[PDB]
Order: C-alpha cells, then structure tokens, then sequence
C-alpha cells in the first residue's frame, strides 16, 4: 500500500509542478496579437 | 412450521395486558403511579412466574405494594419471547410517536 | 530550441487536434483515472455499505443490476467526510466494501472538470476569442460541486452525496424533498424557470432562424446545403424573423439585434442554473424551502388544509421510509 | 353464483392493473384460472361480519 | 365553527370546578407556550421524551393529576415525574429553576394560567392532532 | 437473473436493422463521387 | 504517565487491548473468603477462520482464513462481572455488562461475505478446581450467548421483518407464497458459543492479567434466510481484578 | 468439478504455464487464501486487453 | 447475457466516438 | 418442443449478417 502511496504522491507532485512552472513560463505572451 | 413469533404472541394475554416478562416499558404509562419508578423496577427484576411475584420485589415501600395490588388485574405473565427482550428492546423498541 | 521551451510549445500548440494546455496537463490524468475507475466499478464492484449499518447495496452489473438500476455507490457513513484513499485500507477488499471507489471517482472528476473549465479560458486566449464561454460552463460545473461535495460537507457525509447511477440519482432527489422541501424553495423554482425557459428559447430561436432561411436550394435537397462553412453572408433574414415574431406578440417584445438576442440565450439558463446550484448548496446547511404546514386555520382554530399540507403528507411518507434501518432516535438531523 | 360472473369481480381482469413492459397474456401473470374457491366471509371473535 | 366559551371552559382543580378563559387569555397562552415551551412541546408532543405527551388523558393519569389549571400551574412551579416521586426542576424549566432556565424569569402568575389553559383548550380544538405526532400532521 | 429471453433477440434486432440501413445508404453515397 | 484521547484518536490503538510487561510472570492469590469482581475485561481478535462446507460426506471441511472488511471495530471491552469462588476452589466469572458484541464481516476467498456478531454475552467461564492463585498456567473455559445478528425491528430490502414490516412478497401479488415462506417469515435465532481463555501473564502487584483466547460461534443466518457458517475466533485478552 | 467439466477452454492454457490463482483468493489446485500477485487469471486477461 | 449485451453497446458508442472525432468529414471553407 | 433457445438468435444472425454484407456491396455498385 505504501509503494502505492509514494507513487501517487510522485505522480501528483510532478503534474502540479508541470502546471505551476508551465504558467510561469511566459503565459501572457502566448496569444495571437500582442506578445509580452 | 415457519411462524412469526411476535404475531403469535399478539394472540395471547400479551395482546390484551401489560406482559411483565415481555412488554416495552412505555406501556406502564397507561396506569397511574407506575412510571418511571415501579416500571423501571419491574423490568429489571423480570422474569416472573406469576403476576403476584412482583409483590416480592426487594425494596418495596408499602405505598408501592399498594399501587401494584391496585393494578395486578392489568398484568399478566407469558413466557419470555427472545425477539422481544434482546437488544434492550424493553427499554427502547424503536417506537416513538 | 531549448527542451523545456519545445515542450511548452507542444503543450500550448493550437495545432494539436485536441488542445492540451497547462490546465489540460492536470485534466487528462484525472479524467482518465475517474473514467477508468467508474467503468470498472459500474460493471464489477461488489456491494457497498453506503449507510454504515453493515447493509450493503449492490450497484454493479455482475451483481444483479441493469443499466437503469446500477450505480457506483457512495462511501460508507462510518467514514463520514474522512479521506479514504486506497492506501488507507487494510486491503482492496475493505476499500470496496466501504465504498472507496466513489471517493476516487468524484475527486478526480471534480478536479478535471474544474480544469476543463480552465481549458475553455485557455484555448480562447490562444485563438484571440472573447473569454467568457467558461463562465457559461460554470453553471453546470457548480451544480456538480453541489451534489458531489457541498451537500456532503454540510450534511456530514459522503454517503449523502449523489450516487453515480440512474436510480441512485432518483433516490437522492426523493430524499432531498422529504428533508428540505426543495420544490417550495425559490431557488429550485428559478432553476426550473431557467431550464424550461432555456428549452423554450432553444426552440424559439431554432424555429425562427429555420423559418427565415433564404432560398438557396431546390425541393429535392436539404436546405442545410444552402449554407457553406465560412461564407461571409448570413444565411437567414432576421428582419423577416423580427417582422414575424413582432407580430405574433407585439413589435417591441421581439429582438432586432442579434447580439442582444444571443446574449439573452446565454444568460437566461446560465443564471437560473446558478440559482438552482446555489439552492442545493444552501440547503446543504438546511435553510429549507418555505414551510406552510398548518398556516391556515378557522375561527375555532381547526386546520384547514392547503395543497402545501398534501405535499407535506407525501414528504412524510418519504421521511419515514428512507434508510429504514439506519435511525435509532426520533429526529433525522442529517 | 355462476363462476363466470364472479370472475369479473376480480381486479386481475381490470385492464388498469397492467404495466407497460409486462408482456404477454394475462395468464402469464396471475396464471390460468381453474376454479372459483367460493365467496369468503370474515367474522371477528364477536361474530360480526367483516369486510 | 368558532372559539366559543364552551371550548374555553376548563377544569380548575380536581374537585371539579371549572373556569372559562377569554379568547384573549387563550391567545395569551398560545403566545407564551411558543415562547417558553414549544421548542420541545410543539403539537403537544415532547421531543426529548416522546413517551410523555400533553394529551388530556395522559395528564389526567399523572401523579398528581395535571388535567386542570391548579395541577398545571403547580407543575410549572415544581415539576415532578409522571408518578410524582422525584422533583425534576433541575432538568425541566420551572419557576423553581428560573436561574438555569432564563425564559421562565419574567413569567407572572397569570401568564401561568394562560399557558395551562391553552394546553387544556387545544385538545378540544385539534383532536388527536394534539399529542398525536407526525401521523396526524 | 430470471430475465426475458426475447430481450436478447429484441435488442440485437433493434440495433442491427436501423444500423444496417444507415450504412447501406452511406456507402452508396460514397460510391457516387 | 498515561496517554490521552488526542494521542490515540486515529491511531487504531483504541481497538487494541492493554498489554502486560513480559516481566509479569507472578501470580495473584485468591482468598476463598473474599469476593472479587472483574473491572475491565478486554478481548481483542487477531484472526478469523470460517469452516467450509465439504459437499460430500466423509470429508469434514477445514477452517479456512478470511479478510476483515469492517476495519478496527472488532474488540470487546469495558466488560465487568462477578468472580466467584465455588465450593471446590474453582473460580467462575459471570459477565454482567460491557461492550460485549461487535458486528464483524469477513470475506472468504471467492467473494462470499460472512457477517457475524462477535460476542461474549451472558458469559460464564470457570477454571479447574483448587485454584488458590491465578498463574501463567490458568485456563478459563465457558460459554456465552449468540443472539441474532439483526434484532426484531430489522427490515429487509422489500420491507419484510419480524416485529415490523410486510408479511409477504408484495411485489409479486399473485405468486404462490409457499416457495418464499422462508424469506417471508423471519426467525430470531439464539445459539450458544464457547470460549477458552488462557492466562500467560500476571502482574501480582496490580491484579492485571493477560493472555490468549479462542472462541467458536455461529455467523449471521439473516433471520432464517440461510444456514449459518461456523466461526473460530482467536485473539488476545486483558483483564483487571479488584477485591469487591 | 474440475475446469475441464465446466467447458473451460482458455483457463487451462494459463494453468499449463504457471498461472493458477485468482485475485479473489482461490487457486485451481484448491488452496484457499493465496496471494497471486499481479499475474492471476484476472491480471493476464487485463494485460491482453491493454 | 444481459451483462454482455449492455457492455457491447457501451463499447460500440466509445468506438463511434473515436471515428466521429478522428475520422470526421473535415470542414472546409468557402 | 424443448429446443435450444440461442437457436433463434443464431439462425437470425446467420441469415442477417452475411446478407447485409452482400446488399451493402450490391447497392454501392449500382450507384457508380
Ligand atoms: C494530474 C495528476 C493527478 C492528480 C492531480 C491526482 C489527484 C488525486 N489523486 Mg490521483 N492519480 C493520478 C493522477 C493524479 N491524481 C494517476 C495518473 C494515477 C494512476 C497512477 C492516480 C492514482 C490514484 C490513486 C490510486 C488514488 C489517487 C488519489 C488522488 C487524490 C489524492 C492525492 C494525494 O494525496 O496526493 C498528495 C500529494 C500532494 C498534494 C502533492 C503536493 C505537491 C506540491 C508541492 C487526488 C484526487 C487517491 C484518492 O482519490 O483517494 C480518494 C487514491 O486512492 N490517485
Ligand atoms: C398551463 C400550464 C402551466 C403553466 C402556465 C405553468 C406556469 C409556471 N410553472 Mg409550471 N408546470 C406545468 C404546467 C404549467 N406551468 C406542468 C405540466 C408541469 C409538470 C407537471 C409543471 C411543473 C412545474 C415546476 C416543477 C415548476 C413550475 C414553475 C412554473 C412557473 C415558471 C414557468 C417558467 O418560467 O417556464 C418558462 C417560461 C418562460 C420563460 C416564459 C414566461 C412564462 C410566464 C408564465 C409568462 C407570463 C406572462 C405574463 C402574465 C405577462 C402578460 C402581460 C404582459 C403583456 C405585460 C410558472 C408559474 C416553477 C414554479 O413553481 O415557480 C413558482 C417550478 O418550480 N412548473
Ligand atoms: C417538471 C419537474 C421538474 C423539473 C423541470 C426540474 C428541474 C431541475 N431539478 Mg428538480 N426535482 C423535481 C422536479 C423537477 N425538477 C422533483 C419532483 C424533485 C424531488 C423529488 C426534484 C429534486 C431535485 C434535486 C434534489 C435536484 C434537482 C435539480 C434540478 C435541476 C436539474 C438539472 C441540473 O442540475 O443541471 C445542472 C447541470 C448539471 C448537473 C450537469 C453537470 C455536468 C458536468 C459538468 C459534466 C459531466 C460529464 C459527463 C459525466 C460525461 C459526458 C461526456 C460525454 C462525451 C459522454 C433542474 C433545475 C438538481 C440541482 O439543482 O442541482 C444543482 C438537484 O440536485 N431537482
Ligand atoms: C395496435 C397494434 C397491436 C396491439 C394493440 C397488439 C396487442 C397485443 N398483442 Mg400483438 N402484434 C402486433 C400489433 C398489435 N398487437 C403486430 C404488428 C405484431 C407483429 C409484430 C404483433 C405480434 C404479436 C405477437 C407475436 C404476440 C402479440 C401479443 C399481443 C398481446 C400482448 C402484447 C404485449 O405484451 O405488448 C408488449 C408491448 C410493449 C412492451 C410496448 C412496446 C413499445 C415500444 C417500447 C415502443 C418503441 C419506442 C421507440 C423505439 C422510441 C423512439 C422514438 C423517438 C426516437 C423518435 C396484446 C393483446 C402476444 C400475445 O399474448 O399473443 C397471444 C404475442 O405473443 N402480438
Ligand atoms: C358578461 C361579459 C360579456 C363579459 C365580458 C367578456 C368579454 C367578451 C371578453 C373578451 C375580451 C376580448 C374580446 C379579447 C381581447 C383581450 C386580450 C387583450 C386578451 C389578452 C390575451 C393574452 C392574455 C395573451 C397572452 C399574453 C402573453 C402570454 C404574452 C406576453 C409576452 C410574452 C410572455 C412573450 C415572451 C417574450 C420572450 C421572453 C422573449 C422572446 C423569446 C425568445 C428569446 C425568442 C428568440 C428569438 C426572438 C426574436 O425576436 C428573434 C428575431 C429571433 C431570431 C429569436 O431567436
Ligand atoms: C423489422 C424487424 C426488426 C423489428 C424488431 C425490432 C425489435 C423491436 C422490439 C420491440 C418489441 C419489444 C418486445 C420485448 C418484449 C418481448 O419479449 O415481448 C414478446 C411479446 C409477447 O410476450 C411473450 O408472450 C409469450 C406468450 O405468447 C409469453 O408471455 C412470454 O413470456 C412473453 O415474453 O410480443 C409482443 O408483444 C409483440 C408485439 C407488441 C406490439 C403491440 C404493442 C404496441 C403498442 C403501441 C406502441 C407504439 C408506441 C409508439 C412509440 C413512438
Ligand atoms: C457474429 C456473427 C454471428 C454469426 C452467427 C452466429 C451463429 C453461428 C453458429 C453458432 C454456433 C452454433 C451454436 C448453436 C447455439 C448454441 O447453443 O450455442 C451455445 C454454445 C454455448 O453453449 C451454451 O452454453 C451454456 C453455458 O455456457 C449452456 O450450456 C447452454 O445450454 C448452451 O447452449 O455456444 C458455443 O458453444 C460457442 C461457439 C464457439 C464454438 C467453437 C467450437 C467449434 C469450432 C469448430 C469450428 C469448425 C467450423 C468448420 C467450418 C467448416
Ligand atoms: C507496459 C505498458 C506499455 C506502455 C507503452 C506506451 C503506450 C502509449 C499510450 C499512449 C498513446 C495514445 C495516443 C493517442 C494520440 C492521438 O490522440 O493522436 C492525436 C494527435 C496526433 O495528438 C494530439 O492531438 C494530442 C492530444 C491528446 C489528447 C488527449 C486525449 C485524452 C482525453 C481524455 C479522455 C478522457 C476519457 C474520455 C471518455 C471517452
Ligand atoms: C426599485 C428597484 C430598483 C431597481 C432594482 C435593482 C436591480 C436591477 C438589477 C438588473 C440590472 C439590469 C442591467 C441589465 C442591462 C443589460 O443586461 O444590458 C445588456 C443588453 C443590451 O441591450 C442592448 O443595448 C444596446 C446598447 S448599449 O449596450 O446599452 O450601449 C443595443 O445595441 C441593443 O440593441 C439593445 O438591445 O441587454 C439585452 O441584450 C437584453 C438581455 C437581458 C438579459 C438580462 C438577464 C436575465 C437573466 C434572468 C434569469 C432568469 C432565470 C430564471
Ligand atoms: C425541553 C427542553 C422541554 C421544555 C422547553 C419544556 N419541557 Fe415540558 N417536558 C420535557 C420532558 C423531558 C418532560 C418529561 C419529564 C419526565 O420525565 O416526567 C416534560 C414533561 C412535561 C409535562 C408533563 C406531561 C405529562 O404527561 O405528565 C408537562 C405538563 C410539561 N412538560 C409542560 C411544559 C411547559 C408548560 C413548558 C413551558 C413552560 C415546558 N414543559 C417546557 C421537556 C421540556
Ligand atoms: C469474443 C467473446 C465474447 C464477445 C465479445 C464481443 C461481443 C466483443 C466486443 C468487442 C467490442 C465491441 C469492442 C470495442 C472496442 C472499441 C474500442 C477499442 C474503442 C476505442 C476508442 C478510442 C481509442 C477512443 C479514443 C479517444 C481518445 C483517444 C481521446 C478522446 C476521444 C476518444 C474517447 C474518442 C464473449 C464475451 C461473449 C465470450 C468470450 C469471447
Ligand atoms: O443517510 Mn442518507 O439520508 Ca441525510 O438525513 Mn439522516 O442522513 Mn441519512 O437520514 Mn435522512
Ligand atoms: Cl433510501
Ligand atoms: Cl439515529
């Protein structure tokens, strides 16, 4: 059960950093008209 | 061969009088002087061989012996029905209003 | 040309057949987790002791259910609002008896549906649209939060969240009426107004545009072929539509501006469903529908029944029967 | 009392006791009628006729 | 039907004397009963002990009899159990216990009759509804 | 479960026959162009 | 030095019976002329075994083991009773009261859920004669009552019960009832069980004792519906004695 | 009542090469309460679907 | 056989989903 | 007669399925 707990914690943490860092990587600028 | 023991008990004295071996404690409210004190005592010291056995309960004050005598004709005793006394069902049988 | 930057471009690419985005990065895993677990549970879960009284309810197909009676059964009332992942159970067998799969499904679902709404904003920004379609979807999404999370919080248990099932849905809405008189609640009355009104305006708008198609086809072809995808001209005459509906009612109860008309279609069912979702959310804290039981009496003081009292009798028949074994004391206070 | 008459006086032949997906003949439900058992009479312990 | 003085005539004491309230006294008690008592006794039941109710026939069988103004006025001063054997001022509101039950503080003696009388009149109006419970709602 | 045995033939025909109809008309639509 | 509710809440330790130091190998002597009560009897199951049904005759099936699916809800505790000294020096414990039942459901290989009312209700357990001292070789043996798993008010899923509910299969109004008599009429069983309590630890200073137990009883019969299984329960126990 | 009496066709091909237990705790050999790990009858099926 | 029938229809809908999306007639402009 | 009840569904699909195959192929030949 503990191998599972660890795994789920790792999967979740990894997707949430994806998310957070992804929006920090210049999201306002990723549109079609005005980039900045 | 398969009987409902509770229905069958409705066709005894149980179905007409307060059964001192089986009836829920809330019944003793239908006659004056009997609830909560004497009633509590009757349920604790059950079962009884005869209706008159309750006059032998230790701790009775003569006033209490008076009230029971006054009411023995409202009492009966049938055999203990397990379904009716297990579960603490003589103190609370799930019936309210 | 750097690796994170290439990945970031694929994530937000407007060229993927289906758009991912940073919200999609959370939604896809959580919606597959909820979906895969739902499908297996619905088909093959053993029965679940929803009410915490060691009286398990069978919900899956292999255990005697059909499409109409099956459900993934809410988690056990012994758990209340406690978190119950797989890893908190001695074994999968325990997790299944106690209704573990429900918790898994609803949490992943609400998450990914929350990200689903975010994804509606995100892609709108990447195509240069106006942003507010996601506001519209928040009316249904709020409704799902209400029956799967909010109502369980104020009542104290995930066992009174909505079953994931067709008859379990009906069980949920019967019990809600006995306990909250939801029909007599104004916010449910507005949800009906929103949902009847929506269906009416859907038909009205669809019939009125359909009534004013400009002739572009012959009798032997679908008029639908009169429109070509991406044509610059409009495909119906709105002046003629205004001219008809204006006269069916009167001129000023009908729209001549398409923007007000389409915003009207958007707003009406959205608002009404905000309210009915708020109604469920607030009856979670037992602020119930109007009670006029015995509000009318005569000069002697007799009760003179109304239809509210009749409703109440039906409500009572629900109260006294629901979860028939689970109550030991005279009031059902949650 | 002719049996045919008593068989009318039975809710099983009432057409408004059916169900939409309960299929087939009425005989598939309550069975094939065979005989009238008689008219039943209830009395309490006092001897009142009861209905 | 209307609030006649018949229905407003209620026994005063067990001797058998009677007393006839005003409409205004009847409605006085109704008001005071919703203020002090109805949180537990709505409809003439008792939510925290459904076994005892305020039907006149249950009251007549209490010890001492409570089917009358004196017995009711006394019960609100010094409550006992159904058999009369233990004073229960500590757990039932009463003038004797207005320290711990603060709603009973500003009840004058006439307020007590109004309340007692409301209780004896309502069974005459509502029938089995009074003390019957949800079965009769 | 003690279920209706024509349920199965019923469901299969309910599904198959309208479906085959739609397919037959679709495939001959594609064979024109 | 003791623990508090907030140290325990959520641990699982609330379902565990108290333990005795592995030093405690003394003995607690009995004055035949004093009286004694058990203040706390605590019974903690560790193992659940269900007898299989061997289909043929000469096979007498075995006790197979099971999965518990109802969590840490299993232990009997706060049990008190008299501790008599009979004429020949045996001690007899008579249960009075306590939390002396726990519903339990265990799942066998294959899926079958077995519910059972784990209980020591109305327990009388005696020793051998001539005790004079409770020691790490003492055995109590005795028997108890196993009432019905459901009590009289339980309604089955179609509303059928014993002291409440319907007396018939109302969804099948003109079905021949003789088949369903067994499911329509509910029955309130009351069986007996048996228990051995082996003492293996004794604090003679304090009167605490602890050891192992084995009981054998019947599972739920669903108010007549089906036949019960046979259940063997093993675990550990702890009791404290007081001069009455 | 062994598998070959019950019309089981593929159950024996799993048994032939070592798959003998189910996640519900039985084995074709008769032993009750057994931990097969992933590669039970159930798990082999699963993997063929994936 | 009831179980089987229900799952087969559901399965088919999921496959129709698949073709309706990746094998749609592609919309084309003017 | 106590016949096999999957016989109906087996005969039915044995007829229907390959017949639909042929009809599908004939009609789309005729429309080109
Ligand atoms: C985007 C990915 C994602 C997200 C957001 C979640 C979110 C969740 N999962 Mg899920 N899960 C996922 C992917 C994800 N999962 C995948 C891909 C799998 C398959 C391997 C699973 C398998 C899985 C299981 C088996 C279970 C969950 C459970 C849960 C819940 C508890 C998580 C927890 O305690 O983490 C805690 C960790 C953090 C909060 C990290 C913080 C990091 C920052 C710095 C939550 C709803 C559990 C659940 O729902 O129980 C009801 C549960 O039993 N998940
Ligand atoms: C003749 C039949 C009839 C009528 C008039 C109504 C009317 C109504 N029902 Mg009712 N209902 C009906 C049949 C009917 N219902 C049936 C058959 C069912 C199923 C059994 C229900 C079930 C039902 C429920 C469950 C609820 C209602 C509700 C409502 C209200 C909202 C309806 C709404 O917004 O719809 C959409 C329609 C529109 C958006 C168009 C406008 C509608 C109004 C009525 C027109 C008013 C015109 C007005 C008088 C102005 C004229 C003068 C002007 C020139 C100045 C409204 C009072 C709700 C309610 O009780 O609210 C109290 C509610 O919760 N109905
Ligand atoms: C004519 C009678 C009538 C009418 C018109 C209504 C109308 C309504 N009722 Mg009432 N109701 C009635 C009688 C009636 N009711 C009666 C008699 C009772 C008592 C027995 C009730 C009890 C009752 C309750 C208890 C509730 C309602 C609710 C509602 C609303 C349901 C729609 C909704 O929530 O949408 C909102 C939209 C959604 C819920 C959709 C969420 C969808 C998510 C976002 C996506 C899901 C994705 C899906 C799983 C996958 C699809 C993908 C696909 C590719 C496969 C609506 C206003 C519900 C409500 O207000 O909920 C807030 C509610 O809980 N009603
Ligand atoms: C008016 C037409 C009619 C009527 C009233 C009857 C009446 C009867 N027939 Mg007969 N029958 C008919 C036409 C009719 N039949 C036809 C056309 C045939 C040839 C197919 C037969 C073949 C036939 C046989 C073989 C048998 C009967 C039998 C019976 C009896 C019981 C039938 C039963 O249980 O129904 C059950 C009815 C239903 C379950 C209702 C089905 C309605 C469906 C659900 C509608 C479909 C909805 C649709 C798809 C929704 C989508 C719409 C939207 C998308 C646009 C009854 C006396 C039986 C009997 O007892 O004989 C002795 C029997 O065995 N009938
Ligand atoms: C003894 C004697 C003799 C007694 C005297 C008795 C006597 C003789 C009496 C007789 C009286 C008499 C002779 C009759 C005259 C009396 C008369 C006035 C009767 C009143 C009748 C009456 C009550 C009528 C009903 C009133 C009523 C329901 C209408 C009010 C308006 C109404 C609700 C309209 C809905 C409007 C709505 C909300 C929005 C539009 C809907 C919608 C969004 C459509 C979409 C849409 C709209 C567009 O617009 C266009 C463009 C397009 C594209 C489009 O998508
Ligand atoms: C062209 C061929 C493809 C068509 C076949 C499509 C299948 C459609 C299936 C529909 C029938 C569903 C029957 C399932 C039940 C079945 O087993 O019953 C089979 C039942 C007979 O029922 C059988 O009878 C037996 C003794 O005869 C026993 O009782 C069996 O137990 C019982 O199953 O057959 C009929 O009812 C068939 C015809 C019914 C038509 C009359 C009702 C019409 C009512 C009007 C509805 C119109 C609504 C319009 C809506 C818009
Ligand atoms: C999809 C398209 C559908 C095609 C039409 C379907 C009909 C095809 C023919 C069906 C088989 C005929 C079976 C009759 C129905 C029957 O009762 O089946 C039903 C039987 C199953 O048997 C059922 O079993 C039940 C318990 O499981 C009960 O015992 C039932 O009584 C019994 O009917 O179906 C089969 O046995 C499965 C078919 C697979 C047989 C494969 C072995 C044969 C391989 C030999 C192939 C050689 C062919 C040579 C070619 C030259
Ligand atoms: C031992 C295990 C071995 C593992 C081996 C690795 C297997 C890889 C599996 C992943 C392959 C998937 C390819 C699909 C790509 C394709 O879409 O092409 C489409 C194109 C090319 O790519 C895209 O558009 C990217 C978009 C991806 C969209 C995600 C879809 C998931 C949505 C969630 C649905 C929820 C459930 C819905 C209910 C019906
Ligand atoms: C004593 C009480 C005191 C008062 C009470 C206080 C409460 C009031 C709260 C409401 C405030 C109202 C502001 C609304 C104005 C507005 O929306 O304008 C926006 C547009 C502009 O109109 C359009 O106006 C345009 C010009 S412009 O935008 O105004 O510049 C023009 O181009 C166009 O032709 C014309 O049609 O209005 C319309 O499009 C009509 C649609 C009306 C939508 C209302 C939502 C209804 C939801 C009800 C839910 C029911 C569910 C059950
Ligand atoms: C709940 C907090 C109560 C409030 C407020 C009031 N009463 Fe009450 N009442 C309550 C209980 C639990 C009981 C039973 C006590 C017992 O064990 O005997 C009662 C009883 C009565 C009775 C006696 C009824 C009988 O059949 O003998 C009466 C007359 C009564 N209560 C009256 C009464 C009045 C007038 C109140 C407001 C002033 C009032 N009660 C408050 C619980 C509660
Ligand atoms: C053989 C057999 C049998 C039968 C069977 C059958 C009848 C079959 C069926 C089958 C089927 C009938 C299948 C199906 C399949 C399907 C699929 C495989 C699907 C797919 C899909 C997809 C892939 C999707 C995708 C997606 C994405 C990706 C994204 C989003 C969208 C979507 C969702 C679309 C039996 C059991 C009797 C017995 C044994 C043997
Ligand atoms: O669980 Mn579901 O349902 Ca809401 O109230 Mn109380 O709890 Mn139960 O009762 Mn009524
Ligand atoms: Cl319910
Ligand atoms: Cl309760």
């Amino acid at each position: 059960m503990e191998t599972l707990k660890i795994t789920v914690y790792i999967v979740v943490t990894f997707f949430v950093l994806l998310f957070v860092f992804g929006f920090l990587s210049g999201d306002p600028a990723r549109n079609p008209k005005r980039k900045d | 061969e398969l009987v409902n023991v509770v229905d069958e008990k409705l066709g005894t004295a149980y179905g007409e009088k307060i059964d001192l071996n089986n009836t829920n404690i809330a019944a003793f409210i239908q006659y004056r002087g009997l609830y909560p004190t004497l009633a509590k005592l009757i349920v604790k010291n059950a079962p009884y061989e005869s209706v008159e056995d309750v006059l032998n309960i230790p701790g009775l004050t003569e006033r209490q012996k008076q009230i029971l005598r006054e009411n023995l004709e409202h009492f009966t005793v049938t055999e203990v029905e397990t379904a009716l006394v297990e579960g603490g069902d003589r103190y609370n049988n799930g019936l309210y209003k | 040309a750097n690796l994170w930057e290439r990945f970031c471009n694929w994530v937000t690419s407007t060229d993927n057949r289906l758009y991912v985005g940073w919200f999609g990065v959370i939604m896809i895993p959580t919606l597959l987790a909820a979906t895969i677990c739902f499908v297996i549970a619905f088909i093959a879960a053993p029965p679940v002791d929803i009410d915490g009284i060691r009286e398990p309810v069978s919900g899956s197909l292999l255990y005697g259910n059909n499409i109409i009676t099956g459900a993934v059964v809410p988690s056990s009332n012994a758990i209340g609002l406690h978190f119950y992942p797989i890893w908190e159970a001695a074994s999968l067998d325990e997790w299944l008896y106690n209704g573990g799969p429900y918790q898994l499904i609803i949490f992943h679902f609400l998450l990914g549906a929350s990200c689903y709404m975010g994804r509606q904003w995100e892609l709108s920004y990447r195509l240069g649209m106006r942003p507010w379609i996601c506001v519209a979807y928040s009316a249904p999404l709020a409704s799902a939060f209400a029956v799967f999370l909010i109502y369980p919080i104020g009542q104290g248990s995930f066992s009174d969240g909505m079953p994931l099932g067709i008859s379990g849905t009906f069980n949920f809405m019967i019990v809600f009426q006995a306990e909250h008189n939801i029909l007599m609640h104004p916010f449910h009355q507005l949800g009906v107004a929103g949902v009847f009104g929506g269906a009416l305006f859907c038909a009205m708008h669809g019939s009125l545009v359909t009534s004013s198609l400009i002739r572009e086809t012959t009798e032997t072809e679908s008029a639908n072929y009169g429109y070509k995808f991406g044509q610059e001209e409009e495909t119906y005459n709105i002046v003629a539509a205004h001219g008809y509906f204006g006269r069916l009612i009167f001129q000023y109860a009908s729209f001549n501006n398409s923007r007000s008309l389409h915003f009207f279609l958007a707003a009406w069912p959205v608002v009404g469903v905000w309210f009915t979702a708020l109604g469920i959310s607030t009856m979670a804290f037992n602020l119930n529908g109007f009670n006029f039981n015995h509000s009318v009496i005569d000069a002697k003081g007799n009760v003179i029944n109304t239809w509210a009292d009749i409703i109440n009798r039906a409500n009572l028949g629900m109260e006294v029967m629901h979860e028939r074994n689970a109550h030991n004391f005279p009031l059902d206070l949650a | 009392i002719p049996e045919k008459l008593a068989f009318y006086d039975y809710i099983g032949n009432n057409p408004a006791k059916g169900g939409l997906f309960r299929t087939g003949p009425m005989n598939k439900g309550d069975g094939i009628a065979q005989a009238w058992k008689g008219h039943a009479v209830f009395r309490n312990k006092e001897g009142e006729e009861l209905f | 039907a209307e609030l006649t003085p018949e229905v407003l005539t209620v026994p005063l004491n067990s001797e058998g004397k009677t007393i006839t309230l005003t409409e205004k006294q009847y409605l006085e008690g109704k008001r005071l009963f919703q203020y002090a008592c109805a949180s537990c006794h709505v409809g003439g039941i008792t939510k925290t002990n459904p076994s005892l109710d305020l039907r006149t026939e249950t009251l007549a069988l209490a010890t001492p009899p409570r089917d009358n103004i004196e017995g009711l006025v006394d019960y609100m001063k010094n409550p006992t159990t159904y058999d009369g054997e233990q004073e229960i001022a500590e757990v039932h509101p009463s003038l004797r216990s207005a320290d711990i039950f603060p709603k009973m503080r500003n009840l004058t003696e006439k307020d007590l009759v109004a309340i007692a009388g409301h209780i004896l009149v309502e069974p005459k109006i509502l029938g089995d509804k009074w003390g019957g419970g949800k079965v009769y709602y | 479960m003690e279920v209706n045995q024509l349920g199965l033939i019923a469901t299969a025909l309910f599904v198959l026959v309208p479906s085959v109809f739609l397919i037959i008309l679709y495939v001959q639509t594609e064979s024109q162009q | 030095q003791t623990l508090t509710y907030d140290d325990i809440v959520g641990t699982g330790l609330a379902n565990k019976c108290p333990t005795l130091d592995d030093t405690a190998r003394g003995a607690y002597p009995i004055d035949s002329s004093q009286t004694y009560r058990i203040a706390r009897l605590c019974l903690q199951p560790t193992t659940f075994l269900v007898k299989e049904e061997p289909k043929n005759k000469r096979q007498e099936a075995e006790f197979v083991p099971t999965k518990l699916v109802t969590r840490e809800t299993t232990s009997l505790d706060q049990i008190q009773g008299e501790l008599k000294v009979n004429s020949d020096g045996s001690l007899t414990f008579v249960e009075e009261d306590g939390i002396d039942f726990q519903p339990v459901t265990v799942q066998m290989a294959g899926g079958e859920r077995i519910p059972l009312l784990f209980t020591v209700k109305n327990l009388v357990a005696s020793t051998q004669p001539n005790v004079t001292s409770i020691t790490t070789s003492t055995d109590f043996k005795g028997e108890f009552n196993v009432p019905s798993y459901r009590t009289a008010n339980f309604l089955d899923p179609k509303g059928r019960g014993l002291a409440s509910g319907y007396d018939s299969a109302i969804a099948l109004p003109q079905a021949k009832e003789e088949e369903l008599a067994r499911a329509n009429v509910k029955r309130f069983s009351l069986t007996k069980g048996q228990i051995s309590l082996n003492v293996a630890k004794v604090d003679g200073r304090t009167g605490e004792i602890a050891g192992t137990f084995e009981s054998e009883q019947l599972s739920d019969d669903d108010m007549g519906a089906h036949e019960p299984h046979e259940v063997k329960i093993q675990g550990v126990f702890y009791a404290s004695i007081e001069p009455a | 009542n062994p598998m070959w009496r019950q019309g089981m066709f593929v159950l024996p091909f799993m048994a032939r090469l070592g798959v003998t237990g189910s996640w519900s705790g039985w084995s074709i050999t008769g032993e009750t309460g057994i931990d097969p790990g992933f590669w039970s009858f159930e798990g082999v099926a699963l993997a063929h679907i994936v | 056989m009831e179980t089987i029938t229900y799952v087969f229809i559901f399965a088919c809908i999921i496959a129709l989903f698949f073709f309706a999306i990746f094998f749609r007639e592609p919309p084309r402009i003017t």
